[PDB]
């Protein structure tokens, strides 16, 4: 059930898929003949996202299905500056 | 009033 | 709730906060991406960021490509324009400029700096700096004039019918008819060969010209080529434009009939295509007022235009052209409808509000100004002869005196001396020196107005019955020529009745008058009879007022294009 | 609650557990991800070896610690050729 | 490499999309890694260098979904007698074909049809098919 | 009038013709400047010769593509030895190549 | 009446010499010893302005000549976007 977030350089980035699903390029990506239902897990291969990015989007993926609906105070997600704009490029593109 | 309305803006 | 926020708005800020040091590759990136950095760092208030990064003809051409979130470009560019940094007047010159380097290149690169131009042309022109969007379309021109060449001449017919929308709104009319005629020119050269170019938003800006020249007979024939000339693969941006113009020409040649379908279709097509919140439909919602104001729907023509301004007010912000003209023209609209209740309160708000955003953005000398100073004489006056102090009564005369002053040399200047504006400002002029106890005057103004709009319009005419109706009120009440301020009465009531039948407004104060000269005159039982003529008139008011809003009566049309243009055409013989 | 990211080699695999669960809890849920057992997997903290004993209220961290937008790494290290191999956690990649 | 706009060569990144697609619709297997390749190529062909590459590739998709699907119905129209179990079958697959070009089309329809007259790609595959 | 840049390896004739003006009355200015006399000079416009008695706007040198602040190569060369070298204009030095602020790193 | 305007490259542009004495410098170049060259023409020697730099600079001579105290309307100066730094230089320098 855990899908297999592969980054451009081979890092495995194992999250739930509830959590991966909030994205919808994800979405579309297992969505389709990429199914793949079987071995219990549904690799998506990101051929152009690099390793310090791609952690930075599990990270959101997980806090944000942790902070839905919360009724207590949100903490903002901390994007480095080094790493917000390549962050960008990989938000859009994944639209999480 | 006295007289009409103003002719145009 | 506390929903958290996006990924994608969670990395904007971030790289936003860091634009001291991201800001070259920022501009490297995708255009939805560049914009909405551009927009964060408007939202953060960084206009001089901003405005460093909107002055540059490049990267303002890859946030102009954004077609959806135009209507924040536009709120942008008006707050960067606000700011103080001449960003229009800036993209124009470093446009103008690096076209004649590639002018002698070859057709592609030429080709996609007719696309730029165009864009950025259009962007200007709908924003309003018309002055700063006429060197992108002339640029453009002289892109469009190197090469013979098929499509080069529907670029340069382009060019043209855009660059004549571009001098009707700086009110460059003595250049506007030479470039109908190089386009006219272009187009002949078009069809020389086999191919015809589509004319119809060519006539609609041609008739939107001269109906601004107050020439409304050739505007009215304009109008109508340019509805012959519609097909069904126009644009809707022209099908719009054309029908407002047509319209417009129609309103002011007392055909209302036509007019009142013409410019619901319009209404109709720019809420349905573009929005309820898009500066066309503001557009063309002002132009729908204008027809309520000149057909004697005042009260839901008033709220027509504040519908037209609280979109130009959202779209363009504060200090516009456009803002500026939707002001001037809720001023008027309102001091038309509180002419019988005084509150002249929020029209004078509005009429200083709109001097006071075109003196900023426009030169003293501009003929678009002059209408705005009319707007606020014609309210200043009437509050002179509302309040309780003579000091303050004969300051507010002196003002209004300078304002129609300035606009009638304006208006002598830009047009001529002989036309339907001028005569309007004699009119109001002579009004102004009834109000200003100078009624020897006033004769000779009145008695000018009526000559020229009489000898240029018909004799049966609104503008004709109005002036009449203000000369005989003239006469009976202070000149005392019972004879002449009588026959007037009867003229101006007449054509009134011909015109919007007995519900017309404006047949009060001629009654009024009328009975105040019999009273003054004698013959009692004429005086009963148009006490029981006024009573009537006051039944017909009330009874049929209680109508629903004009926005209503455009309702989802059950009669689409193709079927108000055929019904327009074919009703012309 | 308490999030980590549970790195070895290029697998990042994320977890959520809570601070009074244990670390056999850990082991319990990798098995049905990475399919190996608790036996042949070890934690590892840092460089220091977990405890199975130990809770994860008092394992070394915290719920502000390992905070879903910021999780704590904790590494792992399988059996091969009858013998454990120490921890080879890389790093993700250098930002520009 | 880099999640930035760049300059690509649009013939050969649209040969190899179409060579996807074609197995895409009609449901014949394509690889789980091509497929999820494909969208690193929609993504690049739409934020491509200088000019984007959107508008481009919709009119190739729409082209080639134009001549797909008058295959299809040139295909059904050899057929007699049985015609509803070909079109039931064949309609089947082209909506299936559909719903994966939507899903593997996200970023073209998010970005540039829905950002601007223009259908996203799963509308505008079922609305010609009903053309 | 028609403006034209002559030449001849390095140097750089920036004289003034009319467009009526014949090739030949070309030839005398270049005459008047390297003291050859027209018989050793050939003019070549774009690797193509001028025949000595077309006018200057007949091989194709109008007032529009040879305007003063862009005046159009002819090229020129001499005679060596009975002999005619080709034409050998050698080229300006380039500019520093801005790099496009697009461009991404 | 003809001066040839060295450059840094060894380009010889031969300009008329009312068209040069429009520049300050140059006429300053020309006056002294830098007009001792009984050769014909004056060689003016540019060690520092490039060709491509001089050219333009002598293109701007005959544009200036041509277009003076003209009642026609005038066109700007055409200067290529990768050369207006340095033919600002030769601009300040030369006093044209
Ligand atoms: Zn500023």
């Amino acid at each position: 059930m855990y899908v297999k977030l592969i980054s451009s350089d081979g890092h495995e980035f194992i999250v739930k898929r509830e959590h991966a699903l909030t994205s919808g390029t994800i979405k579309a990506m297992l969505s389709g003949p990429g199914q793949f239902a079987e071995n219990e897990t549904n690799e998506v291969n990101f051929r152009e996202i690099p390793s310090h990015v791609l952690s930075k989007v599990c990270m959101y993926f997980t806090y944000k299905v942790r902070y839905t609906n919360s009724s207590t105070e949100i903490p903002e997600f901390p994007i480095a500056p080094e790493i917000a704009l390549e962050l960008l490029m990989a938000a859009n593109f994944l639209d999480c | 009033l006295t007289r009409n309305k103003g002719p145009a803006a | 709730e506390w929903i958290p926020e996006t990924l994608y708005n969670t990395a904007i800020s971030a790289v936003v906060d860091n634009y001291i040091r991201s800001r070259r590759d920022i501009r490297s990136l995708p255009e939805n991406i560049q914009f909405d950095v551009y927009y964060k760092l408007y939202q953060q208030g960084r206009l001089c960021q901003l405005g460093s990064e909107f002055c540059e003809l490049e990267v303002f051409a890859k946030v102009l490509r954004a077609l959806d979130k135009r209507h924040l470009l536009h709120h942008c560019f008006q707050a960067l324009m606000d700011h103080g940094v001449k960003v229009a007047s800036v993209l124009a010159y470093s446009f103008s400029r690096r076209c004649s380097y590639i002018a002698e290149s070859d057709a592609a690169v030429k080709e996609k700096a007719i696309q730029v131009g165009f864009v950025l042309g259009g962007f200007l022109s709908d924003a309003g700096w018309y002055s700063d969007a006429e060197k992108v379309f002339l640029s453009c021109l002289q892109l469009c004039t190197l090469h013979d060449e098929m499509l080069h001449w529907f670029r340069a017919v382009e060019c043209c019918v855009r660059l004549l929308h571009v001098r009707n709104g700086n009110c460059k009319y003595h250049l506007g008819e030479e470039t109908f005629k190089l386009a006219q020119t272009y187009m002949d050269k078009l069809s020389k060969h086999g191919q015809q170019a589509n004319k119809a938003a060519l006539y609609g800006e041609l008739c939107a010209l001269l109906f601004a020249k107050s020439h409304y007979d050739e505007a009215y024939k304009w109008c109508i080529e340019a509805m012959k000339e519609i097909t069904a693969g126009l644009p809707v941006k022209v099908v719009v434009d054309v029908l407002r113009q047509a319209s417009k020409a129609c309103v002011v040649k007392r055909e209302f009939k036509k007019a009142e379908q013409l410019i619901k279709h319009a209404v109709y097509l720019a809420r349905d295509h573009f929005g309820s919140k898009h500066p066309k439909y503001s557009d063309t919602l002002l132009d729908y007022g204008f027809y309520l104001l000149n057909v004697d729907n005042i009260c839901q023509s008033v709220a027509i235009y504040q519908a037209a301004l609280d979109i130009r007010q959202s779209v363009f912000g504060g200090k516009n052209i456009h803002v500026a003209t939707a002001h001037e023209d809720l001023a008027y609209s309102s001091y038309v409808h509180q002419y019988s209740s005084g509150k002249f309160d929020n029209a004078l708000f509005h009429a200083e509000r709109a001097i006071g955003i075109i003196t900023h953005i426009l030169p003293e000398d501009h003929l678009l100004l002059a209408s705005s100073k009319r707007v606020k004489a014609l309210i200043l006056e009437e509050i002179a002869i509302d309040c309780h102090n003579k000091e303050t009564e004969q300051r507010l005369l002196q003002e209004a005196h300078d304002l129609h002053l300035s606009s009638l040399q304006l208006a002598k200047k830009a047009f001529g001396e002989f036309n339907v504006q001028t005569a309007k400002h004699y009119g109001n002029l002579g009004r102004l020196y009834q109000s200003m106890r100078k009624f020897k005057e006033a004769e000779e103004m009145h008695i000018k107005a009526i000559q020229i709009k009489e000898q240029l319009l018909g004799q049966e005419d609104y503008e004709v019955a109005l002036s009449v109706g203000h000369l005989a009120s003239l006469y009976n009440y202070d000149m005392n020529q019972y004879e002449n301020a009588e026959k007037l009465y009867l003229r101006s009531i007449a054509i009134g009745k011909k015109l919007f039948g007995e519900g017309y407004s404006g047949l009060e104060y001629d009654y009024r008058g009328l009975i105040k000269l019999y009273n003054s005159i004698g013959n009692y039982e004429k005086v009963f009879e148009y006490h029981n003529v006024l009573s009537n008139w006051n039944r017909l008011r009330d009874r049929q007022y209680s109508v629903t809003d004009a926005l209503e009566d455009v309702s989802t049309s059950p009669q689409s294009t193709e079927e108000v243009v055929q019904s327009f055409l074919i009703s012309q013989n | 609650d308490v999030f980590l990211m549970i790195r070895r080699h290029k697998t990042t695999i994320f977890t959520d557990a809570k601070e009074s669960s244990t670390v056999f809890e850990l082991k319990r849920i990798v098995e049905g991800i990475l399919k190996r057992p608790p036996d042949e997997q070890r934690l590892y903290k840092d460089d220091q070896l977990l405890d199975d004993g130990k809770t994860l209220g008092e394992c070394g961290f915290t719920s502000q610690t390992a905070r879903p937008q910021a999780p704590a790494t904790v590494g792992l290290a399988f059996r091969a050729d009858d013998t454990f191999e120490a921890l080879c956690i890389e790093p993700f990649s250098s930002p520009p | 490499t880099s999640l930035k706009p760049r300059v690509v060569d649009f013939d050969e990144t649209w040969n190899k999309l179409l060579t996807t697609i074609k197995a895409v619709v009609m449901l014949e297997y394509v690889e789980r890694a091509t497929w999820n390749d494909r969208f690193s190529d929609i993504y690049a062909l739409c934020v491509a260098y200088p000019e984007p590459l959107g508008e481009r590739l919709y009119t190739e998709t729409k082209i080639f979904l134009e001549n797909h699907v008058r295959h299809l119905h040139k295909r059904v129209l050899e057929s007699e007698e049985q015609v509803l179990v070909m079109y039931h079958r064949y309609w089947e697959e082209y909506s299936k074909g559909a719903d994966y070009m939507d899903c593997l089309y996200r970023y073209l329809n998010t970005q540039f049809i829905k950002k601007n007259p223009l259908m996203e790609i799963g509308e505008l595959a079922l609305d010609m098919w009903r053309k």
